[PDB]
């Protein structure tokens, strides 16, 4: 027994290429496309919810999720890979910033320890690097807001709106036609949603999509009262019938 | 690739096959075992005449009792002198008499299987075998005077005479016929700095040979440079006395 | 270079060929099953096959008691069957002791999935060729049913179906929900929910069951039990006065 | 064939051979031959030993376990030492712990699972040695054949090493003979020293070339070397 | 609080001859007012001509000499049945008996 | 946890990585050490691949292991800094538990030790250096010549050089340096080690550095300009025929 | 405990010692000198715990000796005192502390000031004009907090110290058999052999 | 076994050369340009950003230039994910010595250190080395101004001027050829900007491509300075340098 | 490609782990060895191959027991076989220890399941080849198991391994045929004899040694004891004569 893979596994080709790092992209390229756009007052990531079969229940898995009240990732590639960085993300938000700030990480920090995680998995003994791409946004006092995205290699950069995966190069060309520095949250949202569109091949609506925003604080989502400098959480996963109501103005 | 404790279809261990063969590349080492003492001599072998010959050390003292002389990576001897000595040594500590010869050989040659990745018999970390074979003459109250040859195989052998090095073969077949259970300890010098010559590529002299005993009376001692010479002159003339 | 098939690193398509095979593994019992949700309970069915004579049929199962309110269907070969089994059951008990309240079936599956995973990500741990299709009647999201496989990877499902003829079911039970437009078998009883089952999975299959082609397990409110060879006969006569 | 899978211990071939084993049980035909009989009263070690040059010495294949207990090796001696000083520690354990000495059988037991060990994990290699053990217990007089496969048989005789088979044939027809010798130790090893010179063919047993050992009734496990072995040339 | 000693009794004698020795010990053992036998050797007879005798705490003395017997037997083992001079396994005794300096054999011990 | 076994024989008794370690070393830029009567002096060659280089930071070829003693190598500089570090942390264990400063000739089989120690040692390479070490064991005025190399071999020499063109510059010193009557100068001894360097140097006044070291911790390294002078009488020696 | 005395004057540090080495019932000897030197322009005084003493003296400037042939620089005595003082805090939570007091004085020749730092066995450390360590200052605080002047020649310093060491002879009951004297400047440390009668 | 799998990433090749360092080199010779100019009054240091966007945000954006200390920064080329492992153990090691000494460390000692670093993947452990090349420009109190530069085998030299990435030997010609002992830090801006703007593999040398920094004692303090230029800044510059 | 079979946790392309079914080919080539379930506990037989007159007749025992309550008994690498038992030995150990009941046959079962499973996860282990027939009486009757190196088992009303293997299965289904009412344990050691005889022929060349043993809660209390003496010769002959 014992792991006695000690060795890496991602190593230097002579063409000076990693291996493994190329080939998790190509997973990545395989992936769902998703997408994410940044407005002046907030920003709007989404995907589409590739149900693996009509029996299955779209709703119980998530492809957008929540890292901390002010930021959430979504991703394309190994849907596996992305849940347990979802996991390990979480926890460090909190093991290495709010045990010890007392506070919640702002989204670059919390981004780079995510990259962090996946450079490892490029490095260490006896593993493969991560096939997923992330694209996490999120708000913070002193920096506003954010948009980043991270690759296998752990390699993270800041965006104004860009897509992975499947239709990644079409999406982000029909990205920089639409956007500007003076988009309002809903815009971005309209936007987002006609992006996804010449994505999506068949069915698109409120249920075969998933879309989050980092907006404003929602003082109805805190769950308790009586804290003046508690507003809140600023991410928000829109309704099924949240997304229809915007697609009828499509 | 393949495992280095790994059996060949013949059933031997490839890196301790292949381990003899870097003995056999190394420099001459001989040992004669008489009623009066145990002789040891080796060949220094300088690279280059810039190469100051004294601080060739292939023949080296485990105790005032015992005394050896190697053949093959060099280098790879030190660990084993050192174990050696300190084997002796903590023998004394606790029992308060001399390590026997025997004894002190079968410990240096439990280091020799002591290698591999991961062998599950113990905790065995060493990546290769000794790349050295050491011959290890001593003295002591219940064998007498003694001559051994341990090898990276982990066995040792006891022998009356025995050469190990680049001119072995040749030299063993020599002292096949020379050796005989009446030697005297200048008998058995001058036939050690004679097969040394016959198999040595440069001329045997005091300088790139070296000679060394251990007789019970004076225990291991290394001959220094003016004495050897004076033994190589008195073998040219008993040589060329017919 | 080639070895990229022997362990879990990918391959230059970015595929994980050894996943990949594991799940051709869980076909090796040609063994299939089907789970469908009640009003207010989960079953699942499973067929049963003892060829050797030798054998002591009742030793013979693919369903397994993972706690009193989980049971977990599992289709591939036995000895992984019994890994994961062992390890979902100790897994269900420590997080009742740690946490004070019974785990959850889709909070199990997550788990069991999580594990999964990581053979796909270390090289040392080969997956397991096996398919866990955990149900229960949840306290919080009622009847549950969630499966996971040796990519990790697992969700929710009104019903479904896994094996060799997995797509013949699949879509038999497709048809019955476009139909009904309920996600659910709208009975009031187990028995019958039970009946549903084994009759779709007749049409789907084709065949004919005795009472030892089949093994059935149900999950209703604060319990999970298998049914037996007569509780099963009982079944099949029921159905039988129906056709 | 072969080849791909005999690289390591841990790898089974086509057919279900292990051969890193097999390459093991090869070092040990290659060993110098050495035999062992029991009647009801003794057991007898006789062994060949083998010398490197006219030089050199006969290195010694008897190793005693304990007052009651030794074996005769073939083939790699480190591992002999390593496995007679696990028997020697094994004997060791019995009587200081239970004040009882170590059943023959179950030193067996004991030396087979260390083998096994040896032959079904990662890194490791097989022992490269054979060993005949013999011993008096509390049932009597007692013969054993240990080989690094981890298999180990109680016998009446047997012998192991170059050649052995003409001494075992020669035993398997001498048995209801000494297996009677009881109350004769010099009569049982003189049986051993003519089942083995039926595995010779080079030379003849000669005085610092034959090794002997004895164990039984009222008889502490004891070693005959040289001058000692003359009388039974 | 539990005490990892007792005292049972007893008194030993050990005399050099010029080509002979003797070692003498009573044979009753005590715990307190009590006898616990009157008859419980103390002086033992540990191969190579060598008798020994480990007096004051009889568990610690009784696996002293268990220990040294058992080391006689290795020596053997260990350098080709060499006999044991008494004065060697003086200085074996002595690291026996130094090696538990922080928690020691409670006795007092002649050979 | 890596402890595959790098170092290992191969059929005709050879360990190739010590042997590819010993490549490297002649690919290393080339070093002499020649002891004078009362002197050893320590010189070394400079790469040219690229020049624009700052010599005040750059790291030199030459360390001092104390103050009595001194380290010059020919191979990877990566790994010299790793055992030249190990020399001056044993130098000063030395002088803590034995009160008295290392000999050469010990040094030397320390650093010689961990040599041969990574050459059979599961999960590592041996070292790709090869080094001269000289100095005066404490209270003494006989100069002290080492040389050690990845297998963990090392041996005093009268002079000795190492790295690329060795051969060539060996050659030189074996027909230029007489044991008889070694250079009794500290000038006319760091005026043969500069003729064995120019011999491979090819007109190299910034490309030959030169450090000289005397007994009782007194070393010191020349400059160009003292340096430069040797090289023009050298040239002279030769057009003046 | 043992005389450990410093003072800063103009120029140098001059560090004071008293000689005396006594165990128990006897004083085993009289010409100790309770100093090491760091580095050419650092000394280093020390009173404590029987062995400790000198270990961790001998720790030290293993330590700093290493520092400078690795960095072929001196470090200043701000930054050796640093040091020191870390290893002290470190100890002073560890299994089996040292029980050791130091003073240590130094010429910054980058800034070309005498410096003297005090550190007990805690790791507490100070920057002063002149310092103690145990009773010492006790007898002689009140005589440095009257006659010191930053500007004092070195000559100053040493008629100073030996008023200190006159009090401590008189009302300390113990006899600590003299001190030892050193100055450490710009150009080193020296001894002064002649304080038996300066 | 896993033998079987194992890559090697630590042996010698029958030349003597360290085929992973190597072929991380190969690696690092794809990535943006990064060049290393020291003058007589400061420390200039430059980078040509890899791969762009419209979308890609500038302002919040740093993949080449990262600050260690005070008194240290470094320019990148290679994997950001792995400089950025280095450059945090750097941090930490600047700090571990401050608050041994209280002194801030010496240019050459965090430098070594690094490099120590990255040796060991060259010598054991059976990993891949870091695919990073540093260039150090900072300043201490025994050398001044310093430039240094590590690649992935561990070893570390100083310079005048230097480059790393890509087109090093096309950039290294140029700077040969320009570079005077006497340089200001000014001038040495200037150099820095039209060697890259010779290097490119790009059409034209915009700032959003870019990333600057420099290292100055600012006269009126006393102090040294680090200023990592914001994008207007480097557009400002790229204008008055005659690059418009 | 291939070489899907030289590494032990490897899946090849059709789902399978081709080293533990070389290690049945190990089985396959042992001994044959049986077990028969009876109405009120077990019995154990094997074939003892008689290599030479040399081999002392009954002392090299093959059946082992575990606890006080199970046999175990297996075909294939005898060494292997102990390796087992001894760890069924400490399963069985610890479960007492803890529990204070001796452990069920199906716990017992699933515990050398478990732990022979476990040695198909990884490439640092070899499969076991032997596959093993066990059981014994416990709370609620009596179960027989047969356990094959890919650590599957089941309960059998009779099994059979190795060599004769067939002819075994074969007579096996017979008495489960002509006895749906169950055999008696004395009946079942006769029965046992005869199957081992007949599936000798598979091996008929070599002369050999018969070896069972029983747990029934009437014949031996519960506990697993060997048959010897009287019952044993019985056995043999009521097989001598069945098979002529």
């Amino acid at each position: 027994m014992t792991d006695r893979y000690s060795f890496s596994l991602t190593t230097f080709s002579p063409s000076g290429k990693l291996g493994q790092i190329d080939y998790a992209l190509t997973a990545v390229k395989q992936g769902v496309t998703s997408l994410g756009i940044k407005a002046t007052n907030g920003v709007v990531i989404a995907t589409e919810k590739k149900s693996s079969s009509p029996l299955a229940m779209s709703e119980t898995l998530s492809k957008v999720s929540l890292l901390t009240p002010d930021i959430g990732a979504v991703y394309s590639g190994m849907g596996p890979d992305y849940r347990v960085l979802v996991d390990k993300s979480r926890k460090v938000a909190h093991t290495s910033y709010k045990r010890i700030y007392g506070e919640y990480p702002p989204t670059k920090l919390l981004v780079s320890e995510v990259a962090k995680i996946m450079q490892e998995a490029t490095q260490s003994g006896g593993v493969r690097p991560f096939g997923v791409s992330l694209l996490i946004a999120g708000h913070d006092e002193f920096n506003g807001f954010s948009l980043y995205q991270v690759d296998p290699s752990g390699s993270y950069f800041p965006w104004k709106a860009t897509a992975i995966g499947k239709g990644s190069v079409a999406a982000k060309t029909f990205l920089e036609k639409r956007w500007n520095d003076e988009l309002e949250l809903e815009d971005a949202i309209h936007i987002a949603l006609l992006t996804l569109k010449e994505s999506v091949e068949g069915e698109f609506n409120g249920d075969t999509i998933e879309l989050a925003i980092i907006g404003d604080e929602n003082p109805d989502l805190l769950g308790y009262t009586g804290i003046p400098t508690d507003k809140g959480p600023r991410f928000r996963k829109l309704t099924s019938q949240e997304i229809n109501d915007r697609l009828e103005a499509l | 690739d393949r495992g280095v404790s790994t059996f060949s279809p013949e059933g031997r261990l490839f890196q301790v096959e292949y381990s003899l063969e870097a003995i056999k590349l190394g420099s001459t080492a001989i040992g004669i075992a008489t009623k009066e003492g145990v002789v040891l001599g080796v060949e220094k072998r300088a690279t280059s005449p810039l190469l100051e010959s004294d601080s060739i050390e292939k023949i080296v003292e485990i105790d005032r009792h015992i005394g050896c002389a190697m053949s093959g990576l060099t280098a790879d001897a030190r660990s084993m002198i050192e174990h050696a000595r300190t084997a002796a040594v903590t023998h004394n500590l606790y029992y308060d008499e001399d390590i026997n010869v025997e004894s002190l050989t079968q410990s240096v040659c439990d280091l020799a299987l002591r290698f591999g990745e991961g062998a599950s018999g113990e905790e065995r970390l060493m990546s290769r075998p000794f790349g050295v074979a050491l011959l290890i003459a001593g003295h002591d109250a219940d064998d007498g005077y003694q001559l051994f040859h341990a090898e990276p195989s982990g066995t040792f052998y006891r022998y009356n005479a025995k050469a190990i090095g680049s001119g072995s073969e040749g030299a063993q077949a020599e002292l096949l016929n020379e050796w005989h259970s009446s030697l005297t300890l200048k008998e058995a010098e001058l036939l050690v700095l004679k097969i040394l010559k016959q198999v040595m590529e440069e001329k045997l002299d005091e300088n790139n040979a070296q000679l060394s005993c251990i007789t019970k009376q004076d225990g291991f001692k290394i001959y220094d440079n003016e004495k050897t010479a004076e033994l190589i002159k008195e073998l040219k003339e008993k040589e060329a006395a017919e | 270079a080639g070895y990229d098939r022997h362990i879990t690193i990918f391959s230059p398509e970015g595929r994980l060929y050894q996943v990949e095979y594991a799940f051709k593994a869980t076909n090796q019992t040609n063994i299939n099953s089907l789970a469908v949700r009640g009003k207010d309970c989960t079953v699942v069915i499973s067929q049963k096959k003892v060829p050797d004579k030798l054998l002591d049929p009742t030793t013979v199962s693919y369903i397994f008691c993972i706690s009193r309110t989980i049971g977990m269907v599992v289709n591939g070969p036995i000895p992984d069957a019994r890994n994961a089994a062992l390890r979902a059951k100790a897994e269900a008990a420590e997080f009742r002791y740690k946490y004070g309240y019974d785990m959850p079936c889709d909070v199990l599956a997550k788990r069991m999935a999580n594990l999964s995973q990581i053979y796909t990500q270390r090289a040392y741990m080969r997956p397991l060729g096996v398919i866990l299709t955990f149900v229960s009647v949840d306290e919080e999201l009622g009847p549950s049913i969630y499966k996971t496989d040796p990519a990790g990877y697992y969700v929710g499902y009104k019903a479904t179906a896994t094996g060799p003829k997995q797509q013949e079911i699949t879509t038999n039970l497709e048809n019955h929900f476009k139909k009904s437009k309920i996600d659910h078998i709208n009975e009031e009883s187990w028995e019958k929910v039970v009946e549903f089952a084994i009759t779709h999975m007749i049409d789907a299959l084709g065949t004919e069951f005795s009472k030892n082609d089949l093994e059935v397990g149900v999950a209703t409110k604060d319990k999970f039990f298998t049914l037996s060879a007569e509780n099963i006969e009982e079944r099949l006569v029921a159905i039988a006065e129906q056709d | 064939f072969r080849n791909n899978y005999d690289g390591d211990t841990v790898t089974f071939s086509p057919t279900g051979r292990l051969f890193q084993v097999e390459y093991a049980l090869e070092a040990i035909k290659q060993g110098s031959v050495t035999v062992g009989l029991r009647s009801n009263t003794h057991a007898v070690l006789v062994a060949l030993k083998r010398n490197a040059d006219e030089l050199s010495s006969y290195q010694k294949k008897i190793i005693k376990c304990d007052e009651h207990m030794g074996l005769s090796l073939a083939g790699l001696a480190p591992d002999a030492r390593v496995l007679s000083n696990y028997l020697r520690q094994q004997c060791n354990y019995s009587s200081l712990v239970f004040n009882r000495k170590l059943a023959v059988e179950r030193a067996g037991h004991l030396l087979c699972d260390k083998a096994q060990k040896n032959t079904q994990s990662y890194g490791g290699r097989p022992y490269g040695v054979g060993l005949l053990i013999i011993g008096y217990d509390k049932s009597g007089a007692h013969l054993l054949e240990f080989q690094p496969s981890g298999n180990v048989t109680e016998l009446y005789g047997t012998a192991i090493g170059a050649r052995s088979q003409g001494a075992k044939t020669y035993l398997e027809r001498t048995l209801d003979t000494f297996i009677k010798i009881d109350g004769n130790p010099d009569e049982l090893i003189k049986a051993g020293v003519e089942a083995i010179s039926q595995s010779l063919r080079d030379e003849s047993l000669t005085v610092d070339n034959l090794s002997i050992a004895i164990v039984g009734k009222d008889t502490p496990f004891t070693i005959y070397d040289g001058e000692a072995v003359a009388k039974y040339i | 609080q539990f005490n990892p000693y007792g005292d049972n009794g007893g008194t030993i004698l050990g005399i050099a001859g010029e080509d002979f020795a003797v070692l003498a010990g009573d044979t009753r053992n005590i715990t307190d007012y009590s006898i616990n036998s009157r008859y419980e050797p103390k002086v033992f007879d540990c191969g190579d001509n060598i008798v020994m005798s480990a007096n004051g705490f009889a568990a610690d003395g009784d696996a002293l000499v268990k220990r040294f017997k058992n080391s006689v037997k290795w020596y053997h083992f260990d350098h080709n049945d060499k006999k044991l001079s008494i004065n060697s396994a003086a200085r074996n005794i002595q690291h026996l008996l130094y090696g538990k300096r922080f928690f020691p054999y409670y006795v007092h011990t002649i050979i | 946890g890596y402890d595959r076994a790098l170092s290992i024989f191969s059929p005709d008794g050879h360990i190739f990585q010590v042997e590819y370690a010993l490549e490297a070393v002649k690919r290393g830029t080339c070093a002499v050490g020649v002891k004078g009567k009362n002197c050893v002096v320590l010189g070394c060659e400079r790469r040219s691949t690229l020049k624009l280089q700052d010599t005040r930071i750059t790291p030199s070829k030459v360390s001092k292991i104390d103050s009595h003693v001194v380290l010059s190598f020919s191979g990877l500089n990566a790994d010299s800094r790793i055992l030249i570090e190990k020399a001056r942390v044993e130098a000063q264990s030395h002088r803590l538990t034995l009160e008295d400063p290392v000999t050469v000739e010990y040094l030397t089989r320390y650093v010689a030790g961990v040599q041969q120690r990574y050459t059979q040692s599961g999960g590592v390479r041996p070292f790709g250096v090869s080094t001269l070490i000289a100095g005066f064991d404490p209270r003494d005025d006989e100069p002290k010549l080492y040389q050690t190399e990845p297998s963990g071999i090392y041996s005093s020499w009268s002079a000795q050089t190492i790295g690329r063109n060795s051969k060539t510059v060996r050659e030189f010193l074996e027909k230029n340096y007489d044991r008889k009557e070694p250079p009794a100068t500290v000038e006319e001894c760091v005026k043969l080690t500069v003729r064995s360097l120019l011999e491979v140097v090819q007109t190299g006044a910034k490309n030959i550095e030169i450090t000289v070291v005397k007994p009782d911790s007194d070393i010191v390294a020349l400059s160009s300009e003292e340096i430069n002078q040797y090289v023009t009488q050298i040239e002279q020696e030769k057009q003046e025929q | 405990m043992d005389i450990i005395l410093g003072i800063r004057v103009q120029d140098s540090v001059i560090l004071a010692s008293s000689k005396a080495v006594t165990r128990g019932i006897s004083v085993l000897k009289d010409s100790d000198d309770k100093t090491r030197q760091l580095s050419p322009h650092t000394l280093m005084s020390f009173a404590g715990e029987a062995g400790d003493t000198v270990q961790f003296a001998e720790y030290i400037q293993a330590n700093i000796q290493l520092y400078s042939i690795r960095e072929d620089y001196e470090l200043s005595p701000q930054a050796v005192s640093s040091f020191v003082r870390q290893e002290l805090a470190k100890s002073i939570r560890s299994r089996r502390p040292y029980q050791v007091n130091v003073l240590i004085g130094g010429y910054d020749k980058k800034k070309n000031k005498p410096e003297l730092y005090q550190i007990d066995y805690l790791g507490t450390k100070v920057e002063l004009p002149y310092g103690a360590h145990g009773y010492s200052g006790f007898y002689t605080f009140s005589l440095l907090d009257h006659h010191y002047r930053p500007d004092m020649t070195t000559e100053e310093g040493l008629d100073l110290l030996k008023l200190c060491v006159q009090e401590l002879e008189k009302r300390m009951p113990m006899d600590f058999k003299g001190v030892i004297v050193k100055i450490v400047d710009k150009d080193g440390i020296r001894q002064v052999d002649d304080f038996q009668a300066q | 076994g896993s033998r079987r799998y194992d890559s090697r990433t630590t042996i010698f090749s029958p030349e003597g050369r360290l085929y992973q360092v190597e072929y991380a080199l190969e690696s690092i010779s794809h990535a943006g340009t990064a060049i290393g100019i020291m003058a007589s009054d400061g420390i200039v240091l430059a980078a040509e950003r890899k791969v762009t966007s419209t979308l890609l945000e500038q302002d919040t954006s740093t993949e080449k230039l990262y600050k260690l200390n005070d008194k240290i920064a470094v320019a990148v080329a290679g994997l950001t994910a792995d400089a950025e492992i280095l450059i945090n153990t750097a941090r930490i090691h600047a700090q571990n010595y401050l608050k041994t000494y209280n002194e801030d460390i010496p240019v050459e000692i965090l430098v070594r250190r690094l490099s120590d670093i990255k040796q060991g993947y060259t010598q054991h452990g059976g990993l891949r080395p870091f695919g990073v090349s540093f260039i150090y420009a900072g300043y201490d109190d025994r050398y001044g101004y310093q430039l240094y530069t590590s690649n992935p085998s561990g070893n570390y030299t100083g310079w005048k001027a230097i480059s790393v990435g890509a087109n090093t030997s096309a950039a290294q010609t140029l700077l040969q050829m320009d570079y005077k002992d006497d340089m200001k830090v000014d001038d040495a801006i200037e150099l820095a900007l039209k060697t890259l703007s010779k290097t490119t593999d790009s059409s034209a040398l915009t700032y959003d491509r870019l990333e600057f920094a420099t290292i100055r004692k600012g006269a009126n303090d006393g102090e040294v300075y680090q200023k990592i230029f914001k994008p207007q800044e480097i557009k400002d510059i790229l204008v008055k340098t005659g690059i418009t | 490609g291939t070489g899907y079979d030289l590494s032990n946790s490897v899946f090849s392309p059709d789902g399978r782990n081709f080293q533990v079914e070389y290690a049945v080919k190990a089985v396959e080539n042992g001994t044959t060895s049986i077990g028969i379930k009876c109405n009120d506990g077990v019995v154990f037989a094997v074939e003892k191959l008689i290599t030479s007159k040399l081999l002392v007749p009954q002392k090299n025992v093959k059946i082992q027991v575990v606890d006080r309550h199970i046999g175990c008994v297996y075909s294939g690498l005898i060494p292997d076989g102990r390796h087992l038992v001894n760890r069924g030995r400490e399963e069985a150990a610890s479960f007492k220890k803890l529990y204070k009941t001796p452990i069920p046959i199906p716990a017992f079962a699933d515990r050398l399941g478990q732990y022979v499973q476990a040695h198909t996860l990884y490439n640092s282990v070899r499969p076991f080849g032997v596959s093993t027939i066990f059981g014994g009486v416990d709370k609620n009757g009596a179960h027989l198991y047969m356990l094959e190196p890919s650590g599957s088992y089941w309960g059998y009303k009779g099994a059979a391994t190795g060599k004769g293997r067939q002819s075994a299965k074969a007579e096996l289904e017979k008495l489960v045929d002509h006895h749906p009412e169950g055999l008696s344990a004395r009946e079942a050691v006769k029965q046992a004899a005869k199957i081992i005889y007949l599936a000798h022929e598979d091996n008929k060349e070599k002369d050999f040694e018969l070896e069972i043993s029983w747990c029934s809660l009437s014949e031996t209390n519960g506990l697993h004891k060997f048959v010897k003496g009287d019952l044993l010769q019985e056995a043999i002959d009521f097989a001598q004569k069945e098979i002529n």
